């Protein structure tokens, strides 16, 4: 897998100083400590799909091996990145702006 | 008892030679297991025999807000 | 069988505090003249009427008044019918004016013809037993002519077991589910008496029943502080 | 789930017939008895040569 | 291949003939046959009757023997032929047993299939002496915030669990079985733990739902549970408690360590006086026979700590004893306090006040004392301790008080936000890492200004940062053991830093 | 003896308040973790000391895990030795796990052996 990693959330990133807003910085760590939890729920990899106890436990055969050759042979696409730019675009130009 | 042995090992054999399957259970064990694992895989899940699950998952909208510093 | 649901009643402090299931035993304990027999009657009031299959009620040892006053409020609500094949409840009654022989017989004769619904058939049963601490009184007087030292504070040296071989016949089983409800007459006001403090590993929920609540006007007096069940649970 | 289940219920059926299939089959054998005392004794023949 | 496995059996099956001393039924009456007869069996020597049956021979009288039945009595009629077996009691042994569900004799109840165990052991033995014993050391974990703070329980200890009916007794026992599965799938082999639980005369739905919890923890392959329910015969729930220390001696014996739960022994020594009564034996106070100390000693003095020369191994005994209105002056509450180390008392009145899980730690103790806790729990509860208990004598001073001194002010406030820290919610056990790092946060003075119903919220806002954002702090109290200076240091800023942005 | 007669054993809580006499009878009250088991070990160090008597130790249906730890602490403080024969104390311990008939007569034996010395 890939896993990336990232700076210290220590005194700056909590202190962002909108009007008034320390809740919508109080959100952007919660936000941190949430996925990182459930990023510690489940591996990088998944369990392995054992193919020949499958033929002889389920041997009753044509039914079971025709999904376990189309459910093997797929593709998982995620989800698109078109937010992860704009977001990351509004930081060029307040970063000019600061 | 190997003559009284023999004589079980027979009427195991002629339980083989079967072409209607269950002669003694009739209707009581048929109405019996088809409505046990009916029962059971209401429990269980409805899947088919062959289809195999395929889709996909939509993530959160990573939007952003506003705020006048410098 | 390992499931467990939520039977709704209508009652505010059974459904709160203490919910019923469906398939599950359910006790009724308080000592004499608190309403066992009354909160035991709210409930074919409500629910067997709703329910679609059948209902057995088993009456051992008490008013053979009371066995009179369940055939004729039964007639008039047309659960009973004098005329055709569309009733939907049995009765069996052994009342305390027969022999001790004959109290103890009565509630295992209540649920065999419970048993041949849930077995032979597939449908959902009910059972309503009142009372069964006149089935461990009622052997507690043949004991000592036949032959038995006394226990603690008089019952038989095998009251325990007797008890235990009777309560897992009213199960749930893969072949169908009993609901029960059972009244249970606590002597005395005193929980502690051997026979109603071992009827409580056979039971789900218990609602105690209480004169210290009913003397002040509250009813029914069912206590708070008291009553479990074993699907309180978030 | 399926396979295995199933398995089970004719398991039971299969002695559910042959135990009552037995008695119906020895209770003829009245020739089979007049060598069943003669094969007893030499067993107990056997067995009586091991205490002595 | 069904009919193959089935004529393998009828082949593999032994049909030899052999002798038998047996003897006639004089009168069989409310499961005790009188058998004339039988002229060398020995004491408490296992026998067989005509339809299948087995049973126990108690009494060896003049002119006939009293023998128990393991099972119903309609099938036993007078002039029957009650064959010798020629063995004492014994049950499989092993390592194959983990993982299933036998009922007092061995047999497999949960139809899976046969146990494959090659050991055989009796149930009779003895208790090791003076000389194999050594001394409890090594902590025995839990789970439960408060057990682990104030009544410890050590690696060879006896503890009892007392209290009435519907206090969480049960459940106090069944989440120990569920926080041993930290160390039972790692490498540390002298940290593992082995959990057996005997159920003595339960409904049999009630069995059923609590092996479907242990298997939803996945904690049912290092698990034996061993049933003799209400239904089945007044012996077989006199035997199932000595059947569960055979199976965990077999892990005491070769050098690994185990624990045992039994739920529970007040429904033993009424199972035993039915068996007297009716075998015509002495009666004493409350109509139980002269021996029922004798029942329950030789039962928990097999727990022991095991020495070095012998293996090192070890037995843990947890015995459930249910009080009627709270009177533990009873009989039996009387014989079992006694024999054990220390008790935990469950009460009703703090359960509905809202203390679950609902110990009261006035009144209970624990003898081995503060040598079973490890060098973190022990620096930081041994003040905790001193401050709850100093609570306990200004809790009647709460519901009038505002005009007292500051210092009995402090004291209240102390043991308002200590007690908070203790409740916990059911089938949730923690670790003793994070369990020093809560108690730091509360014994030092850092929630004197959080508001009392602020507490619970607080502390699982706490503990889920320090798992993610500081695990390899709780790395550095897992593996060394104790909390160092360098450690006080790096704890301090930390509770520190979440205070102070807190309220969001 | 037709007189009364106090044992000195030492202590000064003892021997001034509450004086023991010779031959009588003496109840301790108090349990587990006031320390007790020190008062029994120093108790059997002076009167060997001041007066040359040993002693006897009867454990009366005692635990076998409390009946191995006063073995071990009498090891660690000199009044049993394993090395030579200047030891103090004989012990008697009859244990809980045993026979109703066993349990009662551990304090005769253990009286037998003080009636020697
Ligand atoms: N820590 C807890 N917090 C809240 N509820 C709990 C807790 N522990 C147990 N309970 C609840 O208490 C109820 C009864 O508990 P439990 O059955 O363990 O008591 P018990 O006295 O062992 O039962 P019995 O009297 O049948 O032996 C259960 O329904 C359970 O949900
Ligand atoms: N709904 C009710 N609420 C409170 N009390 C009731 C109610 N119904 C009856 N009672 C009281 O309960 C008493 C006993 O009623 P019953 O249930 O027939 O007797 P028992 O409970 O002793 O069998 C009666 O005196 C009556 O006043
Ligand atoms: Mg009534
Ligand atoms: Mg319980």
């Amino acid at each position: 897998r890939k896993l990336a990693l990232k700076a210290i959330d220590w005194v700056a990133f909590g202190e962002i100083i909108p009007r008034n807003q320390k809740a919508i910085a109080n959100s952007l760590k919660s936000w941190n400590e949430t996925l990182s939890t459930r990023l510690a729920a489940l591996p990088e990899k998944p369990p392995a799909i054992d193919w020949a106890y499958y033929k002889a436990t389920v041997a009753k055969a044509g039914l079971v091996d025709d999904f376990e050759k189309k459910f093997n042979a797929l593709k998982v696409p995620v989800p698109e990145d078109k937010y992860t730019a704009l977001v990351d675009a509004e930081e060029q130009e307040d970063v000019k702006r600061c | 008892v190997q003559k009284l042995f023999v004589d079980k090992i027979r009427e195991y054999r002629t339980k083989r030679q079967t072409s209607g399957g269950p002669v003694d259970a009739g209707p009581e064990y048929q109405q019996d297991l088809d409505r046990e694992l009916f029962k059971l895989k209401q429990m269980y899940g409805k899947a088919d025999m062959n289809t195999f699950p395929n889709f996909t998952f939509e993530d959160p909208k990573f939007e952003a807000v506003e705020k006048p510093q410098s | 069988s390992v499931e467990q649901e939520i039977l709704v009643t209508g009652i505010k402090v059974v459904d709160l505090l203490a919910p019923y299931a469906k398939g599950g035993k359910i006790g009724l304990f308080g000592g004499a003249g608190v309403g066992k027999t009354v909160l035991i009657m709210e409930l074919i009031n409500n629910v067997a009427k709703a329910h679609g299959g059948y209902s057995v009620f088993a009456g051992v040892g008490e008013r053979t008044r009371e066995g009179n006053d369940l055939y004729h409020e039964m007639i008039e609500s047309g659960v009973i019918n004098l005329k055709d094949a569309t009733s939907k409840v049995a009765l069996v009654y052994g009342q305390m004016n027969e022999p001790p022989g004959a109290r103890a017989r009565v509630a295992l004769t209540g649920l065999t013809v419970a048993e041949y619904f849930r077995d032979q058939e597939g449908q959902d049963v009910l059972l309503f037993i009142d009372n069964i601490f006149r089935f461990t009184q009622a052997g507690s007087e043949v004991s000592a002519l036949l032959g038995r030292i006394p226990s603690a504070v008089g019952y038989q040296p095998t009251l325990a077991t007797d008890m235990g071989t009777m309560q897992e016949r009213i199960t749930t089983t893969k072949k169908g589910s009993i609901t029960s409800v059972q009244a249970i007459y606590v002597p005395a006001d005193d929980l502690t008496d051997p026979a109603p403090a071992t009827t409580f590993a056979h039971l789900d929920a218990t609602t105690v029943l209480s004169r210290a609540i009913a003397e002040l006007g509250i009813y029914p007096a069912v206590d708070p502080l008291d009553s479990t069940s074993r699907i309180m649970d978030p | 789930s399926v396979q295995n289940m199933m398995r089970q219920k004719e398991q039971e059926h299969m002695i559910r017939w042959v135990e009552k299939h037995v008695v119906q089959s020895i209770s003829a054998q009245q020739e089979k008895e007049t060598i069943a005392k003669c094969i007893a004794d030499l067993k107990l023949l056997a067995k009586k040569a091991q205490a002595q | 291949e069904v009919s193959s496995i089935l004529e393998e059996r009828i082949l593999g099956a032994d049909t030899s003939v052999d002798l038998e001393e047996t003897g006639r039924v004089l009168s069989i009456g409310d499961g005790i046959a009188r058998v004339h007869g039988l002229r060398n069996v020995q004491a408490e020597e296992m026998v067989e009757f005509s339809s299948g049956l087995k049973g126990m021979s108690l009494n060896l009288e003049p002119d006939n023997v009293g023998v128990v039945v393991f099972g119903n009595d309609k099938l036993i009629k007078e002039g029957d032929i009650v064959k010798r077996t020629g063995a004492i009691v014994d049950v499989p042994v092993g390592e194959e047993l983990l993982g299933r569900v036998v009922d007092a004799l061995g047999n497999a109840i949960d139809g899976k299939g046969p146990i494959g165990s090659k050991t055989r052991r009796r149930v009779g033995l003895k208790a090791p002496g003076i000389i194999p014993r050594i001394s409890v050391r090594e902590p025995m974990q839990t789970g439960i915030k408060a057990v682990d703070s104030l009544v410890p329980i050590g690696r060879g200890q006896r503890e009892l669990i007392i209290g009435d009916r519907q206090t969480g007794k049960t459940s106090i026992a069944i989440d120990t079985i569920i926080n041993q599965k930290r160390f039972n799938d790692g490498t540390d082999e002298k940290k593992k733990l082995y959990c057996i639980y005997v159920a003595i005369g339960q409904k049999r739905s009630t069995v059923a739902q609590l092996v479907k919890r242990l298997t939803d923890a996945d904690a049912m392959k290092y698990t034996i549970v061993v049933s003799a329910t209400a239904s089945d015969a007044a012996p077989l729930q006199y035997l199932a408690p000595y059947s569960g220390c055979s199976m965990g001696e077999y892990f005491r014996d070769n050098g690994k360590h185990a624990l045992i739960i039994y739920d529970d022994l007040s429904k033993q020594a009424v199972a035993y006086r039915q068996m007297s009564l009716l075998l015509r034996r002495p009666p004493g106070r409350e109509a139980y026979p002269g021996d029922v100390f004798y029942l329950h000693s030789r039962l928990l003095e097999r727990a022991a700590k095991m020495n070095d020369a012998f293996g090192g191994g070890s037995l843990t005994a947890l015995p459930v004893i249910e009080t009627q209105a709270g009177d533990v002056s009873a009989y039996i509450p009387t014989n079992v306090i006694s024999i054990t180390d220390g008790q935990i008392f469950l009460e009703t009145e703090l359960f509905y006040k809202g203390i679950r899980p609902a110990i009261n730690v006035g009144l209970s103790v624990s003898r081995v004392g503060s040598a079973a806790q490890t060098r973190a729990m022990k620096q930081v509860a041994g003040t905790m301790k001193l401050e709850l208990a100093q609570y306990r004598e200004v809790a009647a001073f709460a519901q009038f008080g505002s005009d007292l001194d500051a210092a009995t002010q402090q004291l209240l406030s102390r043991g308002v936000r200590l007690t908070e820290l203790l409740k916990q919610g059911q089938y949730a056990p923690m670790a003793i890492e994070e369990q020093v790092a809560v108690i730091y946060a509360g014994v030092r003075g850092y929630l004197d200004k959080l508001e009392p119903s602020k507490i619970t919220k607080f502390e699982n806002a706490f503990l889920s940062h320090v798992i993610s954002q500081h695990q390899a702090l709780l790395g550095k109290i897992r593996a060394d053991g104790k909390i160092s200076e360098e450690t006080d240091a790096k704890l301090k800023e930390i509770v520190t830093n979440f205070l102070a942005g807190f309220e969001a």
